[PDB]
């Protein structure tokens, strides 16, 4: 049942766009959710609308077809786009933990100094970073090489054999921000509770609910990655189909542990279904 | 397009625009209280503590953070035409003197004072325009209290009681049936001190109080509360 | 009061520079945007420059541009004119203007006594004063006229001609704003009549306080023009 | 028993009041105008939104020009906007910020406000040195100052929630007349277009007419169920209409002196807010908690239209002199112009 | 409360003793009223766009 799988994964790709354009709705049907905090949440439904919408696709006529038809120089277009959204969705995740921990950290200064040009400049040095660190190196690689080591039939990056560059770009993309996470949210939790709980218990669900869900959908993937440049064939196929669609899931449930959280998201939500 | 006088009108719109912003910053970053409570039950010492007809608007900075405090006690007009004009403060300053428990109402007979008390502070807690505002309560003149809980029991004024006319047991007995007044127990706290004769742990009680309520605003805003 | 004292004046070589100052007092001074207007002796007024409330408008004349700067400081509410490269022309009393622009305001409407400066050695709407001298006796009325090169009525249902007058020895003094709107303080039988090109003014039972020259200025379009003056002399 | 019988006569002249009323209605007026065409249907939309207040805003009002209108928000601030352009003429800190009514002179040249400080606070638009200045502070009301209209220049009459209206000299500080009767908080007030008469409702569900010159109260309405929150005279001046906090809104008569109509739906359980007509008195416009505004035919009681662009309670509404437009501020911070 | 009861009491007289016209004529004078300025009222029937200001 091949035609099937394609059924499935592309009414996932809906309850991702579908999920990520309600977001944006909810934001910016309702005036009481134009806040601050909620431009990262934008942002980050944005870059998940992006991954539900092209890249998901193409890995479903990838995986039906078995080999990738499309050309080289669309396979090249496509890792480039992937590869830096899902990045940038990464660090939009990252700057929600740095931005809510210095709201619980410092709740009376922070707030204060922070305004919609400072959320800006972060958006922007997220989606930036993401550019920059994943779209050269995949794009020229074959060129500083001198030549395009990946058959044409199959579309993967070239570089993923080499283990130093496979190994800086695992422990920037993925390696050092689910640490910073981790940090940041175990340090939120442990600042929630009133020094003056249900509130310590429920935020703290609320963290462990966030973070299961990264870890459980970029993890398997990055593992792969690293084993894969030492022993080449040790991975077959289906595994690395299995990681990229996890990672793909991160950006399905994503407007479900943030933005659904905030119950004036799912006032605006069933409003807006209705 | 414009003539040379309608944009120069433009241009003082501007200006006047960026002066409204920046003093609206300056207004958000500040700190506001209502404070409520019974005639004589201690709001004016308190006031005092703070510092160091119509709405009494008393400031003050602790910590690096400012304070507007609002007395609305000279308002003898209907409370239900303008307490909605309190609806976005920080927190409710409650005050209920301790002593008041044996003390009949000057205005009207045979009626008890923590009584008339107890029925203002659910009014104000339960009040729909409150519904996720907090209440700092302070118990003033527990010595006082403890000076007349010797002599006068606490029978007198809650019959129900079972315990023993000690200060602790009655002190608790009263923030307990104060506390269970809250109806809506889980979107609000009530955050409970006994006064102190200038000792100044009453500004310190309501800087922690308020630090908490911003701590607890920030969580849900940043949606993980 | 209200008041603005101008300073700096005086004798300059030809080439060199100087800086004329006005002080002013007794009024909101950083709500108004300030003018500097110079009078050759023998002539008429000539708009100089223009600095807006909050310094974001800087207006120069053609014929001062790149020499003159003009600047404020609103803490010491004092206006300055740098004036350097000076020629023989910029020989002339120079006058600080207050105005301020909202709706129904009126622009214009105290001037300064005026510095001396002796220096020893295209698409501009001209009014036209075609009368330069007019001989009248008190109680009668009397009409002058203005005439626009451009149509000064707007789209918007204002038109933008103001007169002023100039007592002898004495600074400028508002007397009509936009057309047909009286001044403040000015007496009521000053009347202002136009139809987009011509303009009239209109002087019912005059007294001997209403000799001087009546100048008539546009302010659709920068830079500012004035009329050349129509003197008003007893007998 | 001098306190019991005056009592029973007070009683026995209620009686004769409501008779003589119940002698002099013979028709109603849905039965008399259930003959003409109806309005059809009013869809207004908002041409201009006035953004700029940061709380809510408790009062407006228009100029006699029709273009220029202040506002009164809890920021503290006082705002004179131009409705045309949308730009902020003026704009006036207060030194308390808690104001629940402002007014604009018809010469244009004072605006008035006040609220839980119990003072009015008159300043001055038109002064030599470009500012504006608190000409006058009107103090002597004990409770918080509901409404305030300007008569002319140097008279103004305030409404006040310790139960009184008062009409003050401007230029002495000193209260004139001092109107009582009413036995709640007077909540608003209108007055009449010749300035002579003038009516207000108060929390104790009533609204009297008053005497501006001679000090007493010429007629007494009963009706309402609840607080009577809004007040508005018909444009010729022989009716009013008021808006309470039982959801309906009803029509008076002064010469009738009695109730001519009921503004009222099933589905409109909210209290109303404000209240005016349009220029020739055939629309009433009311505001509601509701966050929605209606506009009823004012002689037949149906429901016209509906303005319905906030997202908080409208607060406030006017309608300008030529009846040109409408405009509604609420308590979402913005003001809107419809038309 | 004797001052009282007799100021009440005087009031309902003052309001008694007024001069009412019945309801059907005050009924036709506000629809007179109504009529006779129909179209000068632009809420009840728009005007053009070019009178209009706000549109325009
Ligand atoms: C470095 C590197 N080296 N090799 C490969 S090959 C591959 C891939 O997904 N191929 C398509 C495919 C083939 C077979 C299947 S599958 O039987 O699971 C079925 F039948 F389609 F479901 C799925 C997808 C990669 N992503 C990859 C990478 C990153
Ligand atoms: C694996 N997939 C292509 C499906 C998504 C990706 C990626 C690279 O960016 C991230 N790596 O780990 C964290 C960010």
């Amino acid at each position: 049942e091949m035609v099937f799988i394609a059924t499935v994964t592309g009414s996932l790709s809906l309850v991702t766009v579908v999920g990520n354009i309600l977001v944006m709705l909810s934001i910016k049907v309702n005036r009481q959710l134009q806040t601050v905090n909620n431009y990262f949440l934008f942002s980050l439904a944005c870059a998940d609308l992006i991954i539900g919408a092209f890249s998901m696709n193409l890995y479903t006529v990838y995986i039906i077809k078995g080999y990738w038809p499309l050309g080289a120089v669309v396979c090249d277009l496509w890792l480039a786009l992937d590869y830096v959204v899902s990045n940038a969705s990464v660090m939009n995740l990252l700057i929600i933990s740095f931005d809510r921990y210095f709201c619980v950290t410092k709740p009376l200064t922070y707030p204060a100094r922070r305004t919609t040009k400072m959320a800006g400049l972060m958006i922007a040095a997220a989606w930036v970073l993401s550019f920059v660190l994943w779209a050269p190196a995949i794009l020229f690689w074959q060129f500083v090489v001198g030549k395009r080591t990946v058959p044409d039939n199959q579309c993967f990056i070239q570089f993923l054999s080499n283990p130093a560059v496979t190994f800086g770009t695992a422990i920037a993309a993925f390696y050092l921000p689910v640490v910073i996470m981790t940090v940041l949210y175990i340090h939120i939790s442990l600042a929630s509770r009133s020094r003056v709980a249900a509130r310590e218990r429920k935020v703290t669900r609320t963290i462990f609910a966030i973070l299961l869900a990264f870890i459980l959908t970029w993890t398997p993937y990055n593992v792969m990655v690293l084993v894969n440049t030492f022993c080449q064939s040790c991975i077959p196929d289906t595994v690395w189909s299995i990681g990229y669609w996890l990672c793909y899931v991160n950006s399905t449930i994503n407007p479900a542990c943030y933005a659904l959280c905030n119950a004036t998201f799912k006032k605006t939500f069933r409003h807006l279904l209705l | 397009t414009l003539s040379a006088e309608d944009k120069a009108a433009v241009e003082r719109s501007k200006m006047i625009d960026r002066n409204l912003r920046e003093d609206g910053e300056k207004a958000a970053r500040e700190v506001k209280l209502l404070l409520l409570g019974a005639g004589e039950s201690g709001k004016n010492t308190i006031v005092k503590q703070m510092k160091i007809t119509g709405i009494v608007e008393t400031h003050f900075t602790f910590k690096d953070l400012h304070f507007k405090m609002f007395d609305v006690g000279a308002q003898r007009s209907e409370r239900k035409k303008w307490i909605h004009c309190f609806e976005g403060v920080t927190a409710i300053i409650f005050c209920v003197a301790l002593s008041d428990y044996d003390l009949v109402l000057a205005e009207d007979e045979e009626m008890n004072r923590m009584h008339a008390s107890m029925k203002l502070f659910d009014s104000i807690c339960n009040n729909k325009w409150f519904t996720d505002t907090s209440i700092i309560l302070f118990l003033n003149k527990k010595d006082l209290f403890e000076e007349k809980i010797k002599k006068s029991p606490l029978t007198i004024c809650y019959p129900e009681y079972a315990g023993s006319n000690t200060y602790e047991e009655a002190a608790a007995y009263i923030q307990c049936q104060f506390e269970d007044l809250n109806k809506r127990k889980d979107t609000k706290e009530i955050y409970t001190h006994f006064t102190c004769s200038t000792d100044t742990k009453n500004v310190q009680f309501v800087f922690d109080a308020v630090t908490d309520v911003i701590i607890k605003n920030n969580l849900k805003d940043c949606g993980l509360f | 009061d209200v008041q603005l004292v101008e300073s700096g004046g005086g004798l300059v070589q030809p080439g060199g520079s100087r800086k004329l100052s006005c002080s002013a007092s007794g009024f909101a001074f950083s709500s108004f945007g300030m003018h500097w207007v110079r009078q050759a002796p023998e002539k008429g007024l000539e708009w100089v420059a223009y600095i807006s409330s909050g310094s974001g408008t800087i207006y120069y004349a053609d014929t001062v541009k790149g020499r003159f700067t003009i600047s404020r400081d609103d803490p010491k509410n004092t206006l300055f004119l740098q004036m350097t490269s000076l020629r023989s022309e910029d020989t002339a009393m120079y006058y600080c203007v207050r105005s301020i622009y909202y709706y129904g305001s009126s622009p214009f409407d105290f001037w300064g006594q005026g510095t001396t400066l002796t220096v020893s050695s295209g698409s501009d709407i001209v009014m036209t004063q075609a009368t330069s001298s007019v001989p009248v006796t008190p109680g009668e009325s009397v009409s002058i006229s203005c005439r626009s090169s451009k149509s000064l009525l707007h789209s918007n249902g204002n038109t933008y001609l103001y007169w002023f007058l100039q007592r002898p020895g004495q600074s400028p003094q508002l007397l009509i704003y936009r057309m047909s709107n009286l001044a403040s303080g000015v007496p009521d039988r000053f009347s202002g009549s136009g139809s987009g090109t011509a303009f009239t003014l209109t002087i019912s039972r005059l007294e001997a306080e209403d000799v001087g020259v009546y100048y008539c200025m546009q302010h659709l379009e920068y830079p500012l023009t004035f009329g050349a003056g129509t003197k008003l002399e007893l007998k | 028993s001098e306190l019991d019988q005056l009592r029973q006569e007070a009683e026995q002249l209620k009686n004769q009041i409501r008779d003589a009323r119940k002698a002099c209605a013979d028709a109603t007026l849905s039965q008399i105008t259930n003959n003409i065409d109806p309005v059809g249907r009013i869809q207004m939309r908002t041409r201009r939104t006035l953004r700029g207040h940061l709380a809510k805003i408790y009062a407006m009002h228009w100029g006699t020009d029709s273009r220029l209108l202040v506002s009164a928000s809890q920021d503290g601030k006082l705002i004179i906007w131009d409705s045309y352009t949308t730009n902020k003429v003026h704009a006036i800190p207060l030194r308390s910020s808690w104001v629940m009514t402002c007014a604009y002179a018809p010469s244009g040249n004072y605006v008035a406000c006040g609220g839980l400080d119990n003072i009015c606070s008159i300043y001055n638009l038109k002064t030599r040195e470009g500012n504006v200045r608190v000409s006058r502070e009107l103090a002597g009301h004990t409770g918080y100052l509901s409404c305030c209209r300007f008569l002319d220049d140097n008279q103004i009459v305030t409404s006040s929630g310790d139960t009184t209206c008062a009409l003050w000299d401007i230029e002495t500080g000193q209260q004139t007349t001092t109107f009582t009767g009413h036995t709640g908080d007077v909540m608003s007030l209108s007055l009449a277009p010749d300035t002579r008469l003038f009516v207000s409702g108060a929390c104790d569900a009533s609204a009297k007419l008053w005497d501006v010159r001679e000090g007493m109260c010429r007629q007494t309405f009963t009706g309402h169920e609840s607080d009577i929150n809004a007040i508005c005279f018909f444009p010729n001046g022989n009716a009013f209409a008021t808006g309470s906090d039982d959801a309906t809104c009803r029509l008076f008569d002064l010469r009738a002196d009695q109730e001519l109509m009921t503004y009222s739906h099933d589905n409109i359980i909210c209290g109303i807010t404000s209240v005016s007509f349009s220029k020739s008195g055939r629309l009433l416009l009311a505001g509601y908690d509701d966050f929605n505004c209606n506009v009823w035919d004012a002689l037949k009681a149906d429901r016209a239209g509906v303005l319905a662009g906030h997202d908080n309670r409208v607060s406030c509404l006017g309608v300008t002199d030529d009846g040109m437009a409408v405009a509604t501020g609420s308590w979402d911070s913005f003001l809107k112009i419809w038309n | 409360s004797i001052a009282q009861a007799r100021k009440l009491v005087e009031q309902l007289k003052m309001e008694a003793n007024i001069d009412r016209i019945k309801v059907s004529k005050a009924a036709a004078d506000l629809m007179a009223y109504c009529e006779a300025h129909a179209k000068e009222d632009p809420l009840l029937t728009p005007v053009p766009a070019s009178e209009n200001p706000f549109r325009e």
